[PDB]
């Protein structure tokens, strides 16, 4: 393997009914590809640079970045690396009502990165479905809710108390994993769609002040893609095997407990989300400081999300993130925090390698 | 209440049973007729502690023990002796011949027709127990009943009971001293069978006690009524935690863990440091530091095996009486500063402690002194391989010519059961070798 | 309105707790039958913290005793203060753990824990406003470790927004008392790190050194060692029971002391301690207490602060005092010994002063410290652990009770990762 950096992208969503009703001023502007922010105080205008910038604010202007465009700019390269045998990770970040549960999954009329990636992967595999390489796909779809793990592809029993919790455990080599996760086999995009629909029907959502359907649980969508390649060997064939993992992550939002006025369960889950995001920010800052040659420890273990995504934020995977921000003045502080974490995520690098899985058999040694 | 069952097998165990129950009855306050006037004057109590003595309504306390044999001539000293009115008349003693120093005769031939009756009277004593801790088996390698019947019985108990600790207190055959020309055969066949069932088999050698009685107690002409009181003190020092109050009480299950790293190396050695006559009971301080170092002194080991030719894997210390813990930690620190005491690298702790408040008593008519402190050291050493090899070499010399084999085949035994057993004895000697090797 | 549930586990906790109630009762004036024979009124103004009330103006403690060997529970009942406990709160069984963590966690403790918690729900739901919990147990054994950490894991899920202030005896460096202390301690820390909020680490080797060096005691028994720990368990919770100029509950300590959620392992202390003669040659004042408290010979942890750095410490004073004497002396420590303190925390000290001293002392003071030295209690176990695990020393006693090698490995990495979090602040910056 060799060093590769985390691909950071940004997306400015358009005004919503709330920012229109309580009429607010546009503050986010794109200077070509830079993203600029003109504070109402007018002390200065901040300017942030990113590997990619997307302007889905307008629906007319040259620069309109639609869902297919976001796909063909971010997700297709990860599919290339997955076919190359690398693990890949993509995760969303942002505050409430920024469009993280839209960019990734999308609506029934404007699908997101998840359906586009799955369909494109299956189609490329069918195109390349020669007798040389036999392909296999497995999937899982789990969530995190008040620091508890839940399986989304497991239909709840005949009760309300059915969110049967699992637990995380560290395999000494493969790293963290979830015990009891119903991995399911994937033939094609239709079955993927059915499973995903069942999952999103099971996921924890709720209405609030700043969203009618907000996600109160982090979501991880994992694919395991196995290529068993045929080769002319003097003995038994089909030893060449490449196993690659794709991990797509829809996180929850910051949510100050004033705008999104809540009480009880809404508040409790709002607190847990906030703590998870704090730990994530600490991890990102620590990896950025690692990239500058200092000595730092990464608090992976302070939360289940970072624990189960340890090998992706750093570790061994081609990683990318999509920051989501609103263009209004009422969300200026959260926009700036998100943009700062995004830009200091760019300095992260991770050592991704091809997962040959032939250590101490013959082939990694022959290499 | 926590309870233990004391099984006694053969002449070597019964004569130790008479010595143990002479001691247990004295400590708690029981007269040989089962009575305890202390509760008649006090108004009741658990002084007749239910771990070893069960109670009836007339004030009689019966011991939880069973006294098996095939000779009548040993038990009938009990049924006619001082303690006849203490033991249940069910002593399970066979009106037939003995095994004649034969494993095959005690294991199968005249071990059956008896075993079912022995296994029931054990069942009766266990159904009267509200939480059983384990067994305590007393036998001796060298005979048919202590080898055969003890290997028959421990097999049945691993089936019916299974999870209960099954401990052995065994007379190891000595290298030079011996009372039979076929001790090795009966000893190596035993370990082939008990090694899968027993959990910790403490070993003693009669030759070392003969020497311990000479140097320290100054007894040049001892008998078996002197060795066995000193063995009775080892058992009491073990079972005191279940009977009396203390600060650190070591139950049975804790010996089974700290001292047994791997399942097949459960062959530790015992000793007792303050073996002091009445005259030398004065002129001595008898501190924890003086008593503790003596437990490592090779002369005071109860098995003829130089520990300096090996390494200690685990060691359990059982203090008694006016013993303060700070004096113990000073001692165990002083032992780890020495270099004649070489531990394994995979047991940097090495030690365990137990402390009781009930001092040892003095059996009248004896030789031991009234000491206020006492220690029982239980050590797992790699040195004991040198004794296994010495026995195996005796086995290979006289087996090559198939000497004394027809007495075994004539009772039902295949020739290959020797060889199979021999292979088992040649493995264990490699396991004690491998585990004692320093890691990378 | 600020109540504490006290659980005791194993032989070490119960022989401490029996000494703990023999100390609090002498403070609040309760006698061994539960009756009141005190002098002042403050002893009863806040008796509701530890003790409940009963019919004839008696007072019963919120004490839940746990074990798997009845031998020690009986030793408490026959003692002087055994008669005040609630007999329905003596929960026990048989078939003791055998110094096996698995037995206390998985096999024998699983069949008894439901009987323990049902008692807790009674004592808890009878509270007007619960503050937290309090456990006294010993790592190194089975009962205190397996059945102890189990209750912690079950109680957090049931009562998550409260404090679990665990008092815990750690293994010693030099002389063991159980051969498999390392196997059990690695697994307990794997649970404590995630399911506790403040954990006071005590080592018996340093308690002996306190008693032999300072107190000049020649024959100290376990009844004397626990006479020190009870004194620390009582200072943490004084500004709840009695008034003062500057008060501090349990939560106030955890905030100021735990900057990151895993580093909640503390090094306690107590001042002033002297011999039965030397008190005529000392004078008690805030400086003379401050010196003992920051002296490495006074710590109960067997781990020298001077090989590390203090992240944040606490000093719970008791008696009529000047706050200038307190605020100034905690400052002088920081500016003199700054290298043993952190640069990225401006003030590394908090304070709390109660106005009601101990039964016979003009003043007293407690110390609590979070230190990077505490690695040394964890590297020892880890190095002891890997030397034993690398060859599977005493392992079949743990696998045969429903465990796998995977769990021993997890507990090592979590212990090793807790070490590194302390190391990254040890060095300068
Ligand atoms: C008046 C006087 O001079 O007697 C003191 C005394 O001389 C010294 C030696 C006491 C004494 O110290 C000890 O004897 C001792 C022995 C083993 C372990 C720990 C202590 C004292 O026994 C200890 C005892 O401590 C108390 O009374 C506190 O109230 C203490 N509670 C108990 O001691 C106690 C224990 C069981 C039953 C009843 C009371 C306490 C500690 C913390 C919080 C609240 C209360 C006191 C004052 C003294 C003696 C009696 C000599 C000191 O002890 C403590 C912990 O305070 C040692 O330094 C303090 C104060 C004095 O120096
Ligand atoms: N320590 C000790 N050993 C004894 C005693 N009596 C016999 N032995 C030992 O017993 C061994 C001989 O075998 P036995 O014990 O007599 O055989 P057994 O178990 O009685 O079986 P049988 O001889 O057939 O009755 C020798 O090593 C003796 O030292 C005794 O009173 N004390
Ligand atoms: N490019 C866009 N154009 C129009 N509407 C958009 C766009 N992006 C997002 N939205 C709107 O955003 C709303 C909520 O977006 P959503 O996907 O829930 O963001 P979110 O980050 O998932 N909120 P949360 O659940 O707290 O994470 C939807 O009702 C969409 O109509
Ligand atoms: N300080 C103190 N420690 C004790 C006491 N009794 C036992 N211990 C400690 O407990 C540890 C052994 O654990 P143990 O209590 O036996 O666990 P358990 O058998 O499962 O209850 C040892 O390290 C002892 O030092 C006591 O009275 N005081
Ligand atoms: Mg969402
Ligand atoms: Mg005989």
């Amino acid at each position: 393997g060799s060093n590769s950096q985390v691909t950071v992208a940004v997306r400015v969503r358009p005004f919503s009914k709330r920012e229109k009703t309580e009429k607010a001023s546009q503050v986010v502007f794109t200077n070509g590809e830079e993203i600029t922010v003109e504070h109402p105080d007018m002390k200065q205008v901040y300017s942030f640079i990113y590997d990619v910038s997307f302007w889905s604010f307008d629906e007319c202007h040259p620069g309109y970045a639609s869902q297919t465009t976001v796909y063909e700019t971010l997700a297709a390269p990860l599919l290339d690396r997955a076919f190359e045998g690398y693990n890949t990770c993509l995760f969303a970040y942002g505050q409430t009502g920024s469009g993280k549960s839209y960019t990734m999954m999308g609506l029934n009329e404007e699908p997101g990165i998840i359906p586009r990636f799955c369909e494109d992967l299956f189609a490329q595999i069918a195109k390349k479905q020669t007798s040389e390489v036999s392909y296999h796909l497995e999937m899982s779809f789990f969530e995190v809710y008040n620091e508890k793990i839940h399986d989304l592809l497991v239909c709840k029993g005949e009760n309300g108390q059915r969110k049967q919790p699992l637990r995380a455990r560290e395999h000494p080599v493969s790293g963290p994993y979830v015990e009891g996760l119903s991995m399911n086999v994937v033939s094609s995009y239709s079955d993927i769609q059915s499973w995903l629909e069942l999952g999103n029907k099971q996921r924890a959502t709720a209405a609030t002040g700043m969203n009618d359907k907000s996600s109160r649980s982090h979501s991880v969508f994992t694919l395991v893609m196995t290529q068993t390649k045929t080769e002319v060997v003097e003995g038994e064939e089909h030893d060449h095997r490449i196993t690659s993992r794709i991990n797509l992550v829809d996180l929850a939002g910051s949510e100050r407990c004033s705008t999104a006025h809540s009480s009880g369960q809404r508040l409790k889950e709002g607190v847990s989300i906030n703590k998870s995001l704090l730990t994530l920010g600490k991890v990102i800052s620590a990896l950025s400081e690692q990239a500058n040659g200092k000595r730092v420890f990464i608090p992976y273990r302070e939360s289940t999300l970072t624990w189960l995504l340890k090998e992706s934020l750093g570790g061994n995977s081609k990683t990318a993130m999509i920051a989501t921000v609103s263009p209004a003045a009422s969300n200026i502080e959260e926009t700036l925090s998100t943009l700062r974490y995004a830009t200091q995520a760019r300095l992260i690098v991770n050592i991704a390698k091809v997962n040959e899985d032939m250590n101490a058999k013959l082939i990694r040694e022959l290499k | 209440m926590r309870e233990c069952i004391s099984i006694h097998v053969g002449q070597a165990g019964v004569q130790i049973g008479n010595a143990c129950w002479e001691l247990y009855c004295l400590e708690h306050g029981i007269q040989p007729d089962g009575q305890m006037p202390s509760d008649k004057t006090i108004g009741g109590g658990d002084d007749s502690f239910n771990t070893f003595f069960s109670e009836t309504g007339a004030g009689k306390h019966v011991p939880r023990a069973v006294f098996v044999d095939l000779e009548p001539t040993v038990i009938d000293e009990v049924r006619t002796g001082t303690y006849r009115q203490l033991f249940h008349p069910e002593q399970l003693i066979t009106g037939k011949e003995d095994a004649a120093n034969n494993y095959a005769r005690g294991h199968y031939t005249i071990g059956k027709e008896i075993i079912d009756l022995v296994l029931d009277r054990i069942r009766k004593l266990a159904d009267q127990c509200t939480g059983l801790q384990g067994f305590l088996v007393f036998h001796s390698f060298g005979g048919g009943t202590g080898s055969g019947f003890t290997s028959l019985l421990m097999e049945r108990l691993s089936v019916d009971y299974g999870k209960k600790s099954k401990l052995e207190f065994s007379i190891y055959p000595a290298p030079q001293v011996s009372t039979a020309v076929v001790e090795p055969y009966n000893s190596i066949l035993t370990t082939h069978t008990t090694l899968e069932h027993s959990d910790c088999a403490f070993m003693v050698d009669n030759e070392a006690i003969y020497d311990i009685c000479r140097r320290n107690l100054d007894i040049e002409r001892p008998t078996y009524t002197n060795l066995n009181r000193l063995i009775s003190q080892i058992v009491s020092s073990i079972t005191a935690s279940l009977r009396f109050d203390g600060a650190l009480n070591v139950d049975l299950t804790e010996f089974q863990t700290n001292l047994v790293p791997y399942p097949r190396i459960h062959f530790p050695l015992a000793t007792y440091a303050p073996v002091i006559s009445a005259e030398k009971a004065y002129h001595e301080q008898l501190s924890v530091a003086e008593i503790t170092n003596a437990c490592f002194e090779p002369a005071n080991q109860m098995v003829k095996c130089d520990p300096r030719h090996g390494k200690y894997m685990a060691c359990c210390l059982l203090y008694r009486g006016d013993v303060v813990p700070k004096d113990v930690n000073a001692a165990i620190a002083t032992i780890k500063t020495k270099r004649s005491i070489q531990f394994v690298d995979w047991c940097p702790t090495g030690f365990k402690v137990g402390i009781n408040y009930q001092p040892p008593t003095v059996v009248p008519g004896g030789d031991l002194a009234k000491v206020q402190r006492a220690v029982c050291m239980l050590s797992n050493t790699t040195a004991i391989a040198e004794a296994w090899a010495r026995l195996d070499h005796k086995f290979d010399l006289m087996y090559a010519k198939r000497a004394f084999v027809h007495w075994y085949v004539g009772e039902g035994m295949e020739e290959g059961e020797f060889s199979e057993a021999r292979e088992d004895m040649a493995a264990l000697e490699k396991d004690y070798e491998e585990v004692g090797v320093d890691s990378v | 309105m600020r109540e504490i549930v006290h659980i005791q586990a194993g032989q070490c906790g119960n022989q401490i707790g029996a000494k703990f109630w023999e100390v609090i009762s002498d403070e609040h004036g309760i006698d061994p039958t539960g009756s009141y024979h005190g002098d002042s009124d403050l002893q009863l103004e806040r008796i509701n913290v530890y003790y409940n009330e009963a019919t004839g103006n008696k007072y019963v403690p919120r004490a839940i005793l746990v074990d798997l060997e009845p031998g020690t529970m009986d030793s408490v009942r026959s003692g002087p203060f055994g008669q005040i406990f609630r007999p329905d709160n003596f929960v026990f069984g048989q078939s003791g753990a055998g110094n096996n963590w698995a037995k206390g966690h998985y096999t024998e403790g699983a069949e008894l824990v439901d009987s323990v918690l049902d008692v807790v729900r009674k004592e808890s739901e009878s509270c007007d406003c619960l503050q937290g919990f309090q456990l006294t147990h010993s790592l190194g054994g089975g009962t205190g470790s397996g059945m102890g950490t189990l209750l912690i894991s079950k109680i957090r899920e049931e009562y998550p927004d409260r404090i679990m202030n665990t008092f815990s005896v750690m293994p010693s460096p030099k002389v063991s008392d159980t051969v498999v202390e390392p196997y059990n301690a690695t697994l307990s820390v794997h649970q404590l790190v995630e399911n506790t909020d403040e954990t006071y680490c005590i080592d018996n080797e340093a308690l002996y050194d306190i008693c032999f060096r300072t107190l000049k005691l020649t024959t100290p028994t376990y009844g004397d060692l626990n006479h020190l720990v009870s004194a620390t368990m009582s200072g943490v919770t004084t500004c709840l029971r009695f008034p003062g100029q500057l008060n501090a509950d349990l939560r106030k300590l955890a905030v100021n002391m735990v900057p990151f959620p895993r580093l909640h392992f503390f090094m306690p202390g107590f001042a002033p301690l002297t011999s039965r003669g030397s008190q005529q040659y000392r004078a008690l004042t805030v400086p003379e207490l401050t010196q003992q408290m920051f002296d490495s010979k006074n710590m109960m942890a067997a781990c020298d602060p001077r090989h590390g750095r203090y992240l944040t410490v606490a000093a719970i004073f008791r008696g009529r005092m000047s706050m200038k004497e307190v605020d100034e002396q905690m400052l002088n420590v920081q500016n003199k010994n700054s290298s043993y303190f952190v640069e990225w925390i401006p003030n590394n000290v908090k304070t709390a002063v109660c106005d009601i001293p101990p039964r016979g002392l003009k003043m007293s003071a407690t110390f609590i410290g979070n230190s990077t030295a505490i690695q040394e209690l964890f590297k020892r176990i880890s190095e002891q652990f890997t030397a034993m695990f690398r060859r599977k020393a005493f392992l079949h006693w743990y696998t045969g009770e429903g465990m796998d090698e995977m769990e021993f490995t997890e507990a090592e990495s979590n212990m090793n990762d807790l070490v590194s979090e302390y190391q990254q602040y040890q060095d300068a910056t």
